[PDB]
């Protein structure tokens, strides 16, 4: 495979199918790699957990342990056999490097290549009164039952919703007034996370949802751009199984289109059919997609070397 | 205030809440109008995921800010 895997400490399947989906996203590594960590106290510096991990991901020949990286997060060993959700994980540790990178040379980084901006369009049926609010993410949260893949699931997203009944507008002066609620984007991140909303109220939905290996998402904007177009390349499959369970990470880290597959200790390759269509479900089936913008991909998947490690770093990892 | 909170089925239901609320709060008024136990909400708000004793003043979440309603597919 060229690739190594990481070890389960017990149920780190979540973890160990982000750090490589974290891992491969080359321009988050490299940033992670220049982070001043002054060797902190490493059970207590998430980014230098992270910086051990990569790096061994990075040149280790053999499995590669989580220990360190869950004792960063403030962990006892018990934690480390509670199963977890791939996407809470995702959003806690992001958000923690995040924070971590400011007043550092990598401010920004987190934000430039996950965040998008929307905005959502509320106005009044029967009076004339207008509102608007723009909101980041670092995500997208896609419904699923009923729908048959990923375009009818944007179009819902999209779709023209009526504030009515027991959910009328606060329309101020007016008062609660019946209304129409539109969502847009108006930005899309160069790398985008999608979360399949595969859960009804848990009983799991394990549908057939289809997701494409090219994505056209212009038609989702609010103006859209021809010096940058809004195609997306898909990169990564994170599939659960289960109702708890396990979870594994399909990737073609290239881009190229030449996909592995990595089970905790265990990478394969494989082929397309074997991480696309054989997860569109209908117990194991996508539950987070990552689709890096075709534009962007030089940059986010740009080849990563030794020239890449502060030496300093080399230094505190190997004297360890 | 009038906040928005986009639920399971993806459909924008509106939340009566207060910048003094807690998410513990915030979420039983989730409850109390989708019927979802708040033990089993993630609430994800600008790519935060809002925690247990923080209050909404802390995420500056006002009027027509959108939440989004999440559970959890663990392994």
């Amino acid at each position: 495979t060229g690739y190594v895997g990481l070890k389960n400490q017990g149920a780190t399947c979540y973890m160990n199918s982000l750090l490589q989906t974290l891992f491969f996203t080359n321009q988050l590594r490299k940033a992670v790699y220049m982070m001043p960590t002054e060797g902190d106290d490493s059970s207590k510096s998430v980014p230098l957990a992270l910086q051990r991990v990569f790096y061994e991901l990075q040149h280790s020949d053999k499995p590669v342990g989580t220990k360190k990286l869950t004792k960063s997060f403030g962990w006892e060993t018990l934690d480390s056999f509670m199963q977890h959700d791939v996407q809470e994980l995702c959003r806690v540790l992001l958000d923690n490097v995040e924070n971590k990178m400011k007043g550092t040379c990598v401010e920004g980084t987190i934000p430039k290549l996950f965040r998008g901006k929307m905005v959502s369009y509320i106005q009044c049926k029967e009076v004339d009164y207008r509102s608007d609010r723009r909101e980041d993410y670092y995500d997208i949260q896609l419904s699923i039952k009923g729908k048959k893949n990923i375009f009818e699931s944007f179009v819902d997203y999209v779709a023209v919703e009526q504030l009515d009944g027991d959910n009328k507008y606060d329309a101020g002066e007016h008062g609660l007034q019946e209304a129409e609620k539109g969502v847009k984007f108006l930005t899309l991140p160069p790398v985008l996370h999608l979360q399949l909303m595969r859960f009804m109220y848990n009983i799991k939905i394990n549908d057939r949802f289809e997701f494409p290996e090219q994505l056209p998402l212009d038609e989702f904007l609010q103006k859209t751009d021809p010096k940058d177009p809004a195609n997306y390349i898909l990169h990564a499959v994170l599939v659960h199984s289960g109702d708890g369970g396990h979870y594994v990470v399909y990737l073609n880290p290239k881009g190229d289109g030449k996909w592995c597959k990595f089970d905790d200790d265990v990478v394969s390759r494989c082929t397309k059919e074997e991480a696309i269509e054989h997860n569109y479900g209908g117990c194991t089936n996508a539950y987070m997609l990552v689709y890096i913008r075709e534009s962007k991909l030089s940059e986010v998947l740009q080849a990563v070397t030794d020239h890449d490690i502060p030496q300093q770093l080399v230094e505190r990892l190997q004297e360890e | 205030m009038q906040i928005f909170v986009k639920t399971l089925t993806g459909k924008t239901i509106t939340l009566e809440v207060e910048p003094s609320d807690t998410i513990e709060n915030v979420k039983a008024k989730i409850q109390d109008k989708e019927g979802i136990p708040p033990d089993q909400q993630r609430l994800i708000f600008a790519g935060k995921q809002l925690e247990d004793g923080r209050t909404l003043s802390d995420y500056n979440i006002q009027k027509e800010s959108t939440l989004h309603l999440v559970l959890r597919l663990r392994g």
